[PDB]
This record gives structure tokens, C-alpha cells and sequence, in this order.
């Protein structure tokens, strides 16, 4: 599970 | 102002030197002085800041994951003890972050582009607290980071295209609020597949420019997907 | 003592999350409580300290890599250097808080010649990275300071260790290094290490079942460092 | 180029 960068 | 064109350049070193505190003790002296934020400013300091409230983050999951895998033993209260001296640090970082964003940051919005940046921003940092809440201040923190999602995500649909990275960027970090904190994971499915598939039927809209950074977030929001089905 | 136990726990949880800051501080005052280091709470000690100040030897080189790239005429000259006096000041510190330690704590109770190799070895790494960035009178004494724990640790090592134990190979890449940074002689730093390399080959029946990983590793980075060094 | 670690 990735949010953004 | 020649101190502002100073901070700038230590911030632009510091981050090149991997030393964040440093580079966020500057962004919020240049946000101090009034003034709306460049787009080159701007994401100095949310790069400035995610970096210094994500060591906080990496090291609080490192801290409670080992501190659930054991109340037989004694040594736990350190163990305890030493997350809420974690978590405060981590409390104070976002609190100044959001502060830095109603003081100044939120109220001299030029265009939308920019509202929807920081109120997503405002979402984000409100999140970082409901990774760490508990009791009656938990569920008061996630509403207030639905709310400013809610209203950024309003705001983008109305003045912004669905390749937008800033759109596509929010409704990749609404989608995740709502399968790590509201642990809906359907809703936040349905969310990030909406914004993939809205971006990908006006992929002849956009150009070179426009191009990469806007996919990078619809390859995140995939990912997202399929880890989330399975 | 009660808190030396609640303070190896404590420097054990820093470091899992990587607050190598905290997890220092813990490891300093165990060694301020007098007691020889064992050698589990040895290596934490160092583990502690060689983040702390990796994380300002880094930053240092990205600071002192621009300023060498910059004009002696650009106004942003003055803000990288004064950036990086910073950046000395906090890395000084951190040498001078951990050699300290060396000579009042660690190599005066060491009373076996593994620990004094092991600090020693220390002396000199810590030496070292002030000699990365001292300049005038002071760099050429930190450079003898450097070199005369090292030739010290290395005399101890040739004498009382096999060169197949991780200690005396990781001694003799610090001193390989040493002779490559500091001294700019490449020569005697590919057969400093290149004669530890194959007398550690050749006793390779020396070899404890024990630190068989760490060895097999550190003479590998000897071979790499021979390897890039002699082209 | 690699020091000890």
C-alpha cells in the first residue's frame, strides 16, 4: 500500500 | 527579500545533502515571511517535511510491531515508552506542518491548482495522526483529514482534468486514507479505479510535458489496486 | 547493574528503528559505567556511532563536492561554506565525543589483545574521518594520530591473531584505506591489502566455524578494493 | 572506495 512519492 | 532568496538555496543544499531538519527549519522560515508560495517552494517544503515526519513514521511501525509481538513480559512498558517518546516528536511534526498550512499557506491560494495541493497536504498530515491516535481524539482527527480530502477532491473535479497529477495524486492518497484509516477497502477501490480509468480515456489530451509524472501516480494507483483485491 | 540491562534494551530497540542517535547515546553511558564491554555490547557501540557520524560524512562529501564545483566568485560560495563549517562542526564533535570514550573508558581496560586491536582500530577510523576534513597544522597531526593507532592495532594483530578473523581483516581495510585516502599512496594500499587477503587464504584452516559470514564478506570488499584500485 | 561495515 503506496501513498505518493 | 535578500534573506529569501538565501533560504532557498540552503534549502535546495540541504536537500541535496539528505539533511531534512535542515531543509525544513528553512521552508518554514520563507512561508513565515507572508508570502504566496512559488511551485518551486512549494514542493521544497512538502519534500522537506515528508521526509522529516516519514523517519518518524518507518520508526514508530518498527517500534509497535515489535512491541505487540510480545504484557507477560516487563520489559515492555520501555518498550511503550519509548513509542510515545516516537509518537511525540512525530505529534509536534505535523501539528507545525498544519499550522504553516492555516496560517499561511491555505489562505494566500492564487488558483485552485494550488488550493487543492495544499488542502490534499492538510489530508495528509491529519492522516500521519490517525496512524497514531487513539480514543475520543482519533475519530476527531480522521474527520478532519476526510474533510479537507473531501474539499480538495471537490475542488479538483471542478477545475482540473482527470490526467491532472495533482488530481490523480490526491485521489491516490484519499484512496489510501480510506483503506488504512477508515479500513473500508471497496470504497477505496472504487476510488483509485475511478481516477485510473477517468486519466487513462484522455490519454491523447495530454503531451510530452504532461506525460510521467502522470503516470508514475496511476502506476501507484494500480499497485494499490491489485494489492488490494488480492 | 539494574539499568545496564534496561540500557542494552533500549540501544537494541534504537537501532532496530534506526535512531542510531538514540541508540549512541545508550552505548555511552554503558561504556561510562567503567565495566569492560563484552563483546556483543562492543559492537553496538560502534554500530551506534558509525551512523551517527556516517550520516555527517556524507552529507559533508555532497557539501564539499559543490563547493569544489563552484566558482571562487559566486555569491552561494560563502553560504557552502559556511553550510559545511556546520557540518564539521557536528562531524568533530562526534569523533571528539567518541575518542573520548576511547582513552578514558574502552583502551584503558582492555586487558587482552583483542580489545585493543578492536579500539585501536577505532582510534584510528575515527582519526580518519577528521583527517576527511581537517586542513593546516591540524591535518598532518590527525593524520599521525590516525596512522599511529592503526600501525599499533596492526602490529598487536600480526603478532596475537590469525589473519582469517573478521577483526584483523576489517583492521587491515581501514589501514588499506587509510594509505589510499589520506597518505594518496595506491601502491601500498593494494599490497597492504593484498598480503592480508592471501595470508588469510592460506590460513584458511585458522578459520572459526563462527565468523565464517563476516570474514567471507570483508574479504571480498579487500578484493574489490584491489580490484577498482589497480586500474 | 569500501571501508569496513
Amino acid at each position: 500500500t503506496q501513498s505518493l512519492s | 527579500q535578500g534573506e529569501k532568496t538565501e533560504l532557498i538555496q540552503k534549502a535546495k543544499l540541504a536537500e541535496q545533502a539528505e539533511r531534512y531538519d535542515d531543509m525544513a527549519t528553512c521552508m518554514k522560515a520563507v512561508t513565515e515571511q507572508g508570502a504566496e508560495l512559488s511551485n518551486e517552494e512549494r514542493n521544497l517544503l512538502s519534500v522537506a517535511y515528508k521526509n522529516v515526519v516519514g523517519g518518524r513514521r518507518s520508526a514508530w511501525r518498527v517500534i509497535s510491531s515489535i512491541e505487540q509481538k510480545t504484557t507477560s513480559d516487563k520489559k515492555l512498558q520501555l518498550i511503550k515508552d519509548y513509542r510515545e517518546k516516537v509518537e511525540s516528536e512525530l505529534r509536534s511534526i505535523c501539528t507545525t506542518v498544519l499550522e504553516l498550512l492555516d496560517k499561511y499557506l491555505i489562505a494566500n491560494a492564487t488558483n485552485p491548482e494550488s488550493k487543492v495541493f495544499y488542502l490534499k497536504m492538510k489530508g495528509d498530515y491529519f492522516r500521519y495522526l490517525a496512524e497514531v491516535a487513539c480514543g475520543d481524539d482519533r475519530k476527531q482527527t480522521i474527520d478532519n483529514s476526510q474533510g479537507a480530502y473531501q474539499e480538495a477532491f471537490d475542488i479538483s473535479k471542478k477545475e482540473m482534468q482527470p490526467t491532472h497529477p495533482i488530481r490523480l495524486g490526491l485521489a491516490l492518497n484519499f484512496s489510501v486514507f480510506y483503506y488504512e484509516i477508515l479500513n473500508n477497502p471497496e470504497l477505496a477501490c472504487t476510488l483509485a479505479k475511478t481516477a485510473f480509468d477517468e486519466a487513462i480515456a484522455e490519454l491523447d489530451t495530454l503531451n510530452e510535458d504532461s506525460y510521467k509524472d502522470s503516470t508514475l501516480i496511476m502506476q501507484l494507483l494500480r499497485d494499490n489496486l491489485t494489492l488490494w483485491t488480492s
